[PDB]
RNA sequence: GAGAAGGUGCGCCGGCUAGGGUGAAGGAUUUACUCCGUAAGCUCUGGCUGGUCGAAGAUACCAGGCCGCUGCGACUGUUU
RNA sequence: UGGUGGGGUAAAGGCCUACCAAGGCGACGAUCCGUAACUGGUCUGAGAGGAUGAUCAGUCACACUGGAACUGAGACACGGUCCAGACUCCUACGGGAGGCAGCAGUGGGGAAUAUUGGACAAUGGGCGAAAGCCUGAUCCAGCCAUGCCGCGUGUCUUUAAGUUGGGAGGAAGGGCAGUAAGUUAAUACCUUGCUGUUUUGACGUUACCAACAGAAUAAGCACCGGCUAACUUCGUGCCAGCAGCCGCGGUAAUACGAAGGGUGCAAGCGUUAAUCGGAAUUACUGGGCGUAAAGCGCGCGUAGGUGGUUCAGCAAGUUGGAUGUGAAAUCCCCGGGCUCAACCUGGGAACUGCAUCCAAAACUACUGAGCUAGAGUACGGUAGAGGGUGGUGGAAUUUCCUGGAAGGAACACCAGUGGCGAAGGCGACCACCUGGACUGAUACUGACACUGAGGUGCGAAAGCGUGGGGAGCAAACAGGAUUAGAUACCCUGGUAGUCCACGCCGUAAACGAUGUCGACUAGCCGUUGGGAUCCUUGAGAUCUUAGUGGCGCAGCUAACGCGAUAAGUCGACCGCCUGGGGAGUACGGCCGCAAGGUUAAAACUCAAAUGAAUUGACGGGGGCCCGCACA
RNA sequence: AGGGGGACGGUUACCACGGAGUGAUUCAUGACUGGGGUGAAGUCGUAACAAGGUAGCCGUAGGGGAACCUGCGGCUGGAU
């Protein structure tokens, strides 16, 4: 069965990256929804696209580099099994920093950069890089 | 292999057994030997060495080789025991040290002196 | 196999106590070669507790000795 | 294991007790079994860790061995008593005594470890009004390169060492005889704390300073074939030997024995041993499984691991701060000192830890109401060697006999890179009692979920049960032909067996040598079952799915090759692997009537076995061709 | 006088050591055996690697001096 929400979403959609195409829909919940307004605002995708229908779905827009696209690798790191939930003193700097490591928190679902300066720390969800 | 199983199961780290059976941690170990005689090389060798046996103060029976060129280990001797396994010589893992108790030393030797047993 | 081997209790007198079987002072009726159950009486088997006497309590008569390797015949039986 | 009555401990408590009840512990590993003081820490490490408890400090534990109390504030007491045991000793045979794991020391074991030392002067203690008195604790000395530092063996200095002359610091105070104080009822007087002087007491007796004679008193070890840039010969000749891995030696030896030189780093240099390391070689960080080692043969599913979806709540995990600690030591920096370094300390840093406390609500568990995607059912319709029972068959072949009579067994074609079942598995014809999926939709459930150690069924055939059958073949064999020989393939013959009913074994080249499940990432060509789209006569396209195949990119792969039925990208979980032999074997457990099966080791031994791929060679490998090679 | 209260007594439970019977579980040893490893290889041999001169291999029964053969189901790790 399926066992992980947002893994099947992070999955999805890098298979698609080497692929030839533009629009993922896949059927979505507010999980896989607060991850996705946040690379968005790093310039990754735009447009995440909540269907706002009986099973709703995303429908992210990711853009393309000319040739090899803008997100090499999402890898996962808390998956369900073992959920690294880390402290704020040992935030991951994943490619010195260029990767924005989106931690969830209580006040928010978040990169690590307002992680530190506003001191939570929790799931380490992915490298975005 | 997967950390459920490892909590199920942890990996067990496997030992490596020693290679004395003899010298139980123990630098040296003295014996008595029960029998000197000459052993044959290896196949893509040949030569004729002399070797010895051994019952230790721990009562093991296991074989000696005495590694002078030259020796008046008269069959009763109190020889010494270091380790080492001498490669063209089958089944064999000791050395007699020489200049230890009843180990004479080998004529000249006149480089190497703390090896096969000489005075200054 | 096995009653393997080995062990413990055992007389008598009390103290307390659990029942079982038979029975009927009279009541139900099928007013009798019968049911219920009084009660005592009689009888059978316990359990716990003391006490007590002797060298000794299945005190006599009566009443398995046991164990370990083996050969042969499987076994109960039959025979000069 | 609880409950009460009592009993009892300095103190709670089945601790002891009587009786009441049938609880308690344990798959998060009980109980039994082997092993070991534990920790601060220590050692290798990038760290994670791994190994580890010698000096140092905390706690524990013991005192020939065992039981036991006593006294005391405190013991079940190391130089106490009692009892028992083992041992040993003195006897004048009456009676007695001893316990070094206290400091020396002795045997004895072992590779291996020290002096029958000096003094309470410092620090303690133990008694004392005080003086002090004792202490093998201590302060400190011989012995040992055992580390860890420094230092010296000369480039005409004299350091060390030795001779001599000097020379602090370890001493805080005690005696005393005034001097002042304040308890005093009487600073009369004692007793005490203060003051200044005098008297005195150092185990190690010196460190340390400054003279003197003169280079007189000081170097050794191992290697030199490689990847270690230290790298002639002489003797020796597959001898003698060396070595960690290759190897070296079989007659000019850079590999082995000297000399002759260098080089490593030095009062030490080396090699034996043990630890971690490199070792991603047990991979949490951080590995594997089609063919190298490794997917149970697959299911149902217990604990468990993890769990679609939304609001709200909780605050267990998660997150921040607060406070106590996390002893001191060790370590890490800044220092202070020994003339310098060790060493010594001062300051902090560190101690990733622990509970308590308040604050947080994105996510997880838990709690509640839900949501329809996952999963299930009500409705046909086919497809289908599902599977089983009973029959009905046919030709051969076989066996008889005058073409018929007789019975066994597998069912040519239909047959398919087809179906069906979780799997193993399964085809003449025929009914009869029965499965699960697919699909067409229409209804409803509200995650009911997948996976799953144990656990539990179910698994090809030779088997051997417990009963029958009977054709061909054929395990078992006899010869026939054949070879040194057949014990072989070929030749003539045949019981067990396949079959049946129940039952057992539970084996596999159970193989797709690929666990189950879901998600997603270019395709293209056949082929199976539905269904809908399709100008429609189908000769059929397209689409839609659930299977079964071909080829191929992206992709991965050691390569072969996989390639939406992954061997990709992932996620949950499970089984399994740790060099080749020994070995799937011994021993123990379980099952079997037996054959055996299942779980499953080390001792030893080897530096390699293995995987795909390439060149060459080889082939009683194929295919073409050449030449009197064949007439 | 004595009483109270002690002390030695008497014997009752508790128990270490010891005893006895019968078992477990471990360690060493054991005549004699059975494979295993490494050697050096004398030997019947040719069993595998080519279509290895009878294609190999696996399970299993069964059978035979050996390195080995048939059968039934099995696999190409099988090629012309």
């Amino acid at each position: 069965s399926m066992q992980d929400p947002l893994a099947d979403m992070l999955t999805r959609i890098r298979n698609a990256q080497m692929a030839e195409k533009t629009v993922v829909s896949m059927p979505s919940s507010k999980l896989k929804a607060a991850v996705a307004k946040v690379l968005k605002d790093e310039g990754y995708i735009a447009d995440f696209q909540i269907s706002s229908e009986v099973k709703p779905q995303l429908s992210i827009e990711l853009k393309y580099f000319e040739g090899k696209p803008v997100i090499e690798e999402v890898k996962r790191i808390s998956r369900p099994g073992l959920r690294q939930y880390k402290s704020v003193e040992q935030l991951p700097a994943v490619r010195g920093g260029l990767g924005v490591s989106i931690v969830s928190t209580n006040k928010g679902v978040m990169t690590d950069r307002a992680a530190r300066a506003a001191g939570v720390g929790g799931e380490v969800l992915c490298t975005v890089f | 292999a997967t950390i459920n199983q490892l909590v199920r199961k942890p990996r067990k780290r496997m030992v490596d057994k020693s290679d004395v059976p003899a010298l139980q941690n123990c630098p040296q170990r003295r014996g008595v030997c029960t029998r000197v005689y000459t052993t044959t090389p290896k196949k893509p060798n040949s030569a004729l060495r002399k070797v010895c046996r051994v019952r230790l103060t721990n009562g093991f029976e296991v074989s000696s080789y005495i590694g002078g060129e030259g020796h008046n280990l008269q069959e009763h001797s109190v020889v010494l025991i270091r380790g080492g396994r001498v490669k063209d010589l089958p089944g064999v893992r000791y050395h007699t040290v020489r200049g230890s108790l009843d180990t004479s030393g080998v004529k000249d030797r006149k480089q190497g002196r703390s090896k096969y047993g000489a005075k200054r």
